[PDB]
C-alpha cells in the first residue's frame, strides 16, 4: 500500500532541485554521476583529537558547541563511501544521504533543527574528511587542479 | 606353503602372503610397492609400468596407513638417491639396483613418484568404498 | 616369511617349540603352523640378571591344588609386582641389563609391559603396581574425561 | 527472506512447473546459509588470520604455514568421475592440488624475512608419528641436499644433510609446562603464568 | 595394554599374569565347516554350542599367540590349575578347557600335578619355571635429583603501534 | 597494445602500476578504472597501496574475470542482457526439468538406473546441479566441445559420459529457445567478439581507456583470446608475478622455440635486451620429446605447474609486449637462498654421482646455526603448535626492532 505514495514522493524529491543555482538530478547524465565511491586515506602521524578539533573549530563555524569526541591516535588507513559525486557545467559536487529522521513529523525541519542534527551526529568530521578524499582525487586525478 | 622373495614375487593373479608375528611386513609392503613402480622381476614380473595413481593400498588403521604412508615415500627418496648415486648400502636395495639394466629412466621414475605421492591411491576400506561411492555415483546410485 | 627381525632366538626357539607340540595347534585345518627363523643381525639378545642368563619364556607355576578367580589373579597380581620391582630394583644399579652382541642397557620402567585381557584385571594390576610405589599407565584406557 | 527469495527467484527464472519439496528446499537453504564468508578485516592492522586463498599471494616479512601434515594440505577435492576435463587435460585446466601447490610456491616466494612452518608430527591420542606433507619433505631433503653445517666441513653427503634436517627440525615439548622450554639457549617460552609451575618450587 | 591393542607394537619384556583366565560362551552363533557363512542357531543345541565353543577355543588360542609373540627379551607366563566349575575338589581341572593348557597339555584332560609334569616335560635351556612366592621386602628407591635453574623472558617494548584501518563509524 | 610486466615480487609491480598512472592520467575523470582481481583481500592491498602512494584511491573498480568479460559482451556487442542466462542455479533449474523429460532415450540408460529406483527429488538435485557446474566448466574452458553439442556432432577422444552429455546439453540449448529467455551465453559468443575487434576500423564507445590485471596468475586461453583482442584497440596492463626471470615453461613445436628464441625482454628503467634463455645454443637440448622443458630446480617443477602454463599461455599471444623488472635478492639468509636458487634458475642440490661428490661435503652452500629464516616445527596438538607459533611470533617481535604485525 505505500508505492503509490512511494513513487510520488521519489519523484517530488528527484523534482527539487538542490543548488545555489537551482540544479536537478535529472540533468545529470550516466558520465557525470558516480555513486558510491570507495576511498582509501593515509595518515603517518598519531592521529591526536586535540591538536585537530582545534584546527577543525578555527574555521568550521558549526563547532560552536559540539564538544570534542575522545578516539585513540590512528595511524594507517581510513575507509570511506560517498553516496554520489556529480560534475555539472564544470564543477564537481558531493552529495550525501541521510533518512533516520525519527523526531521529526511537521514542517520543524529548518536550517536550524538541520544544524542541530549536524552538530549532534558529529557529521561535520565525515564531510571534512569527504571534502579531503574529493581535493586529493581531483589533484590526483586532474592536473593544475585548483580547489 | 612356500617362502617369500620379495624380488621373486610373480605380480600375476591372485598371491596370499603369510606375513608372520615380527616380521618386516610394512618393508615388504614398500618392496612390493617399489616393485609395481618401476616394473621389476623379468619374467614374473607386471606387463607395464604402473603410476602412483594406480597403486591401490587397503590398510584398515588410519595411523597405520599414514606411518606405510611415509615409509614408502622414505623409501622412493632412498631408492631415488640409490639409482642416481649407483650405489647403496642395503642388500635389498643392492638386487633392486642390479635388476634393473636403465638407471636415467628409472630414477625419472622414482623423481615422478616422488612428486605424485601426494596424490597416492593409499586409503583404507571404508575410505577407499566412499572413494568408489562417489567418483562412480551413477552405477552404485549414490548421493 | 621365513625370517624373524623382532624377538630374541630364544623366544623364537620358544614359540617354535610351545605351538609345534601336536599338529594342527590352532585346531582348523587350514590354518597351519610354520616353524619360524630368527634374525642373524639379533641373534646376541640377552637380558641377563645379577645371577645368571635368565631364560626367554619362565611359565611362573601358581603352587596349589586348586584355587578361584579372583585369589589366583590377586596372587599373580602380587607375584608380577614383585619381580617388576626386582627388576626395577636391580636395573638403576646396573646388574639387569638388555645385551646385545657387547652393547648394554638398563631396564627402565618402560620396558616391562604387562599384558592382561579386560579392564577389571588391569585395574587390579594397576592397584597391586601403585601397592608397591610404582607407577603405572594404562594405554588401553578408552574412558572419556567428562566422566571424572 | 533475502536467501529464500533468491532461491525462488532462481527456481522461477528457469519457469519450473512441478512441484518442489521441502526437505529439498531445506537443504538448499542450509547450503546457501553457511555458504557466505568475510574478509573484511584481512589487513586491517592486526595479524591476519586466514585460509590459503587461490590467486592471492602478497609480500608480507613473516609468513607462517600451519597445518602442514600430511592429508590436510594439499586440499585434495576428488573429481566427479564423469567429467570430461580430468579425462583430456589441456594447458589452461586448473585443479585443486595444483592450486594448493602454486599457493605454497608463492608462500614461499612472498616470504621476504622470516618463513615459518609447523605441522603435527606426533599424534596427541596414541603418540603415532604423522608425516608432513610431501611439498615440506621435498622442502627439507632439498634443503639437506642445497646446505651444510660449518661444523661437520666434509663428513658425508647424507650425514650432513640428516644433520641439517635434524637442526632445523625443533621437536616441542608435549605440554607447555615442561622445564625443557624454559631452559637458556636457542628457544625460551615467554609464558611467565608457567614458569613457577616449570620451576616446581611450589606448595603441595 | 590389552591383547588387541598390543598388535603390531614391541616390547622389551612383557608379564602375562593371566593369560590362563578362560571364558565360556553361551550363545550359539558359529560357521560353517562347508559353505563358511555365518550361522545363528536361536535354539539351545548341544552341537551349535560346541561349533561356537570351537571358534571360541580357536580365537583364544589365536589371541595367545599374538600375546606370546610381542616379547623381544623376556617373557613371562602364569599357569596355575584354574577351575571354571564350582566344584572345590573333583579331581581333574579345566586349564585344557584353556588356551595354554591345549599346548601344554597337549589338549588332554589332566590334574595339577599332571600339568606341572607337562611344564618341567618341556624344559629347555630357552624355557624354564619357577614357583609363585608371595613376598615384599621395600616398594622402591626415587633417588632425586636436583631441577636445574630457569627463568622466562619479558618483553622489553610493545609489540605494535595503534594501527587500525577504520571507517566513520569507527571514530564515532 | 598488450604490455605484459613480468616481476619478482608485488611491490615491483605496484611501483610499475604507479608509473604507469603518473605518466598518462586519465581524460575522463568519472571513468572509473577496471583493475581485475581475483579476491577482496588482494583488492584491499592493492586500494591500500595505491592510497598509499598516491595520497587517495578512488573509482577503482575491481570485478571478477567473468564479470568483465560479460560486461565487455554487454559494451562491444548489443542486444545482450546485463546479467548470463545460463548460470550454475538457471542450468540446474533446467536441467531438473529436462531430465526426466529425456529419461525416454536410449542413451540414458545410465541416469534412468538412477534416478528411477529410488528418489524423492533428491538425487535428481544433486545430478542437475553437478551437471551445470559441469557445464559452466565448459562455458569458461571449452567453447568446442558446446559448439559441437549444438550441432550435434560428437567429439572423438572423449569418455563415455559424453554419451549422456551432447543430448543434454543440446535440448538444453533449444529450452531457452523455447523460453523468452535470450540466446547467448559465454561459449558463442567469445568468437564473434573477437572477430567483431579485428574486423573494425574504429574502436567502439564504451571501453575504457586502460584496463589492469594484477594478482591473476590464471586465466583460461578463451580468455587470453578474448583480452589479446582487446588489447589490440585499448592499451591493457598486464602485471603478472613469476618466480623465475629466466623462461620455465614448456614448448609446442620447433618452429616454435625459434620464434620464442626471436622474441626477447626488454627493462622498463635500463632499455636493454635480454634474452628469455639463459643458453641459445643448447636450448633445444633442455626441452623434451613430448615438450617439457628439464628444470633444474625441483621446486619450481613439481609446484609450479600453473604458473608453468600460464607462462606458455602468455607467450603464445603474437602482438604481446613483454617487460621484465626483477629486482635481485643478495643470498645471505637461508629464505634468501633459496629465492635466489629459484629466481636464477640453478640446481644446488647435490646428488653425488660419483665418490669425490660424495667424500667431501663443502662444496654445498654454508648454513649459519643462528639463521632463523626458514624453521620447521614439530607439534603435538593444534593448540601447542598455535602456543608455540604465539611465542615464536614475540621472540621474533623482541628480535626485530622495526618489525609491525601487520606484515606478519
Amino acid at each position: 500500500q505505500w508505492e503509490p505514495v512511494l513513487t510520488e514522493w521519489i519523484t517530488a524529491v528527484l523534482q527539487a532541485p538542490l543548488n545555489e543555482t537551482g540544479v536537478s538530478l535529472s540533468q545529470l547524465s550516466a558520465r557525470n554521476k558516480q555513486v558510491e565511491m570507495e576511498f582509501y586515506l593515509p595518515i603517518s602521524e598519531p592521529l591526536i583529537a586535540s591538536q585537530l578539533d582545534t584546527l577543525i573549530r578555527q574555521f568550521d563555524p558549526l563547532s560552536a558547541g559540539c564538544p570534542p569526541l575522545e578516539f585513540m591516535q590512528v595511524r594507517g588507513m581510513l575507509k570511506g563511501f560517498i553516496d554520489l559525486v556529480f560534475r555539472h557545467e564544470g564543477r564537481y559536487y558531493l552529495l550525501a544521504y541521510k533518512s533516520n529522521w525519527l523526531g521529526e513529523d511537521s514542517s520543524a525541519y529548518t536550517q536550524q533543527a538541520m544544524a542541530a542534527a549536524m552538530q549532534a551526529h558529529r557529521y561535520d568530521l565525515q564531510y571534512q574528511l569527504y571534502t579531503l578524499a574529493l581535493h586529493r582525487y581531483l589533484r590526483h586525478r586532474i592536473a593544475d587542479y585548483d580547489y | 606353503a612356500e617362502t617369500l622373495d620379495p624380488l621373486r614375487l610373480p605380480l600375476q593373479g591372485e598371491r596370499l602372503i603369510e606375513a608372520s608375528a615380527g616380521t618386516g611386513k610394512t618393508f615388504t609392503i614398500a618392496a612390493l610397492y617399489l616393485r609395481l613402480l618401476l616394473g621389476l622381476g623379468g619374467s614374473a614380473a607386471f606387463p607395464r609400468p604402473l603410476t602412483v595413481e594406480e597403486l591401490l593400498v587397503v590398510t584398515f588403521t588410519e595411523a597405520a596407513t599414514a606411518e606405510l604412508r611415509g615409509r614408502i615415500r622414505s623409501n622412493i627418496h632412498e631408492l631415488r638417491i640409490a639409482c642416481l648415486r649407483e650405489t647403496t648400502d642395503n642388500p635389498l636395495y643392492e638386487r633392486l639396483l642390479e635388476e634393473i639394466d636403465d638407471k636415467a629412466q628409472a630414477a625419472q621414475w622414482l623423481l615422478l613418484a616422488e612428486r605424485q605421492m601426494d596424490e597416492a591411491a593409499v586409503f583404507t576400506i571404508h575410505g577407499f568404498c566412499q572413494r568408489m561411492l562417489n567418483l562412480n555415483a551413477f552405477e552404485s546410485g549414490m548421493l | 616369511l621365513d625370517t624373524n627381525w623382532r624377538s630374541a632366538p630364544g623366544m623364537v626357539n620358544s614359540v617354535n617349540k610351545l605351538f609345534s607340540q601336536t599338529d594342527d595347534a590352532f585346531m582348523f585345518r587350514e590354518i597351519p603352523f610354520i616353524p619360524v627363523k630368527s634374525a642373524g643381525k639379533n641373534q646376541a639378545l640377552r637380558f641377563v640378571f645379577k645371577g645368571e642368563t635368565q631364560p626367554a619364556m619362565k611359565m611362573w607355576l601358581m603352587e596349589g591344588e586348586s584355587c578361584g578367580v579372583g585369589d589366583y589373579q590377586s596372587t599373580m597380581a602380587q607375584v608380577c609386582a614383585a619381580q617388576i620391582r626386582d627388576w626395577l630394583q636391580a636395573g638403576q644399579r646396573g646388574e639387569a641389563l638388555l645385551m646385545n652382541g657387547d652393547d648394554a642397557r638398563p631396564v627402565r620402567a618402560s620396558d616391562i609391559s604387562v599384558l592382561v585381557r579386560s579392564r577389571q584385571e588391569a585395574a587390579q594390576v594397576r592397584d597391586a603396581l601403585t601397592l608397591l610405589e610404582i607407577p603405572s599407565v594404562y594405554l588401553s584406557n578408552r574412558d572419556s574425561v567428562f566422566e571424572t | 527472506e533475502q536467501q529464500w527469495q533468491a532461491i525462488i527467484a532462481e527456481g522461477l527464472g528457469a519457469q519450473y512447473g512441478d512441484a518442489v519439496p521441502l526437505s529439498l528446499l531445506r537443504d538448499e537453504l542450509a547450503q546457501r546459509l553457511d555458504q557466505e564468508r568475510i574478509s573484511q578485516r584481512f589487513l586491517a592492522g592486526p595479524v591476519n588470520i586466514c585460509t590459503l586463498m587461490p590467486m592471492r599471494s602478497i609480500p608480507f616479512k613473516v609468513v607462517c604455514l600451519l597445518g602442514m601434515n600430511d592429508g590436510v594440505y594439499p586440499r585434495q577435492l576428488a573429481p566427479l568421475g564423469f567429467d570430461l576435463m580430468s579425462q583430456k587435460p589441456k594447458r589452461g585446466d586448473r585443479s585443486r592440488r595444483d592450486d594448493d601447490r602454486y599457493l605454497f610456491l608463492e608462500a614461499l616466494i612472498s616470504a621476504q624475512q622470516k618463513l615459518y612452518i609447523s605441522y603435527i608430527g606426533r599424534s596427541i591420542q596414541d603418540n603415532s608419528e604423522r608425516f608432513p606433507s610431501v611439498l615440506v619433505q621435498e622442502l627439507i631433503d632439498y634443503i639437506g641436499q642445497s646446505h651444510y653445517l660449518p661444523g661437520d666441513e666434509a663428513l658425508n653427503c647424507d650425514e650432513s644433510e640428516a644433520r641439517v634436517k635434524a637442526h632445523l627440525t625443533c621437536l616441542h615439548t608435549r605440554m607447555p609446562f615442561d622445564p625443557q622450554n624454559y631452559q637458556p639457549g636457542e628457544r625460551q617460552s615467554y609464558a611467565r603464568e608457567w614458569l613457577p609451575a616449570a620451576s616446581q618450587a611450589g606448595k603441595a | 595394554v590389552t591383547i588387541h591393542k598390543s598388535k603390531g607394537l614391541e616390547y622389551p619384556l612383557v608379564w602375562l599374569p593371566f593369560i590362563t583366565n578362560f571364558r565360556v560362551q553361551e550363545q550359539a552363533f558359529y560357521h560353517d565347516r562347508h559353505s563358511f557363512e555365518a550361522v545363528l542357531d536361536l535354539n539351545a543345541a548341544p552341537e551349535s554350542v560346541d561349533l561356537a565353543e570351537a571358534e571360541r577355543l580357536a580365537e583364544d588360542l589365536r589371541l595367545l599367540y599374538v600375546a606370546l609373540t610381542r616379547s623381544v627379551w623376556h617373557c613371562s607366563l602364569g599357569v596355575a590349575p584354574l577351575v571354571r566349575r564350582r566344584g572345590d575338589k573333583k579331581g581333574d581341572t579345566d586349564v585344557h578347557q584353556s588356551a595354554l593348557g591345549r599346548l601344554l597339555q597337549k589338549g588332554e584332560p589332566q590334574d595339577a600335578a599332571g600339568l606341572r609334569t607337562c611344564i618341567e616335560a618341556l624344559c629347555d635351556d630357552d624355557i624354564a619355571w619357577q614357583t609363585a612366592q608371595t613376598g615384599d621386602n621395600q616398594p622402591w628407591q626415587v633417588n632425586d635429583v636436583s631441577t636445574a635453574e630457569l627463568n622466562a623472558k619479558t618483553l622489553q617494548r610493545l609489540p605494535g603501534d595503534n594501527w587500525r584501518v577504520t571507517s566513520y563509524s569507527g571514530l564515532q | 597494445m598488450l604490455r605484459v610486466y613480468h616481476s619478482n615480487r608485488l611491490d615491483v609491480l605496484e611501483a610499475l602500476m604507479e608509473f604507469i598512472v603518473e605518466r598518462e592520467r586519465l581524460d575522463d575523470p568519472f571513468e572509473p578504472e577496471m583493475i581485475l582481481v581475483q579476491s577482496t583481500g588482494m583488492a584491499q592491498w592493492l586500494q591500500m597501496t595505491l592510497s598509499q602512494k598516491f595520497g587517495i584511491a578512488a573509482n577503482i573498480d575491481f570485478p571478477l574475470p567473468a564479470s568483465f568479460i560479460w560486461d565487455m559482451f554487454v559494451r562491444v556487442l548489443p542486444e545482450i542482457p546485463k546479467e548470463s542466462a545460463f548460470n550454475k542455479q538457471s542450468m540446474s533449474w533446467k536441467l531438473m526439468t529436462l531430465l526426466p523429460q529425456l529419461l525416454e532415450r536410449e542413451d540414458f540408460t545410465l541416469l534412468r538406473h538412477y534416478l528411477t529406483d529410488d528418489s524423492d527429488k533428491r538425487k535428481l538435485f544433486q545430478l542437475s546441479s553437478k551437471a551445470a557446474d559441469l557445464f559452466d566448466q565448459y562455458l569458461v574452458y571449452r567453447p568446442d566441445w558446446l559448439a559441437q553439442w549444438e550441432t550435434g556432432h560428437l567429439v572423438e577422444g572423449l569418455g563415455e559420459a559424453q554419451a549422456w552429455q551432447a543430448p543434454l546439453w543440446k535440448a538444453l540449448v533449444e529450452y531457452t529457445h523455447q523460453l523468452g529467455q535470450p540466446r547467448w551465453h559465454r561459449a558463442n559468443l567469445y568468437q564473434r567478439f573477437i572477430e567483431t575487434l579485428e574486423s573494425a576500423t574504429t574502436c567502439p564507445p564504451g571501453l575504457p581507456s586502460r584496463v589492469f590485471i594484477c594478482g591473476i596468475s590464471a586465466l583460461p586461453p578463451v580468455y587470453l583470446q578474448a583480452l589479446q583482442a582487446l588489447g589490440k584497440h585499448i592499451e591493457i596492463h598486464l602485471l603478472f608475478t613469476n618466480p623465475c626471470r629466466y623462461y620455465w615453461g614448456d614448448i609446442k613445436d620447433p618452429a616454435y622455440l625459434a620464434k620464442l628464441l626471436t622474441r626477447q625482454r626488454r627493462h622498463s628503467f635500463e632499455d636493454r635486451e635480454l634474452p628469455l634463455f639463459r643458453d641459445s645454443e643448447n636450448a633445444g637440448q633442455l626441452f623434451n620429446s613430448d615438450g617439457e622443458q628439464d628444470v633444474g630446480n625441483p621446486l619450481l617443477a613439481s609446484w609450479g605447474k600453473l604458473g608453468r602454463d600460464y607462462i606458455y599461455l602468455l607467450s603464445d599471444l603474437e602482438s604481446s609486449q613483454e617487460l621484465d623488472a626483477f629486482v635481485d635478492v643478495t643470498p645471505d639468509n637461508l629464505l634468501h637462498n633459496i629465492q635466489s636458487d629459484i629466481l636464477e634458475l640453478e640446481n644446488r642440490a647435490v646428488a653425488g654421482v660419483n665418490i669425490e661428490e660424495f667424500s667431501r661435503s663443502d662444496n654445498k652452500r654454508p648454513l649459519d646455526p643462528l639463521d632463523s629464516s626458514i624453521t620447521f616445527h614439530v607439534c603435538h596438538s593444534p593448540q601447542r603448535e598455535v602456543e608455540v607459533l604465539h611465542d615464536r611470533l614475540l621472540a621474533m617481535l623482541e628480535e626485530d626492532p622495526t618489525l609491525t604485525p601487520r606484515d606478519i
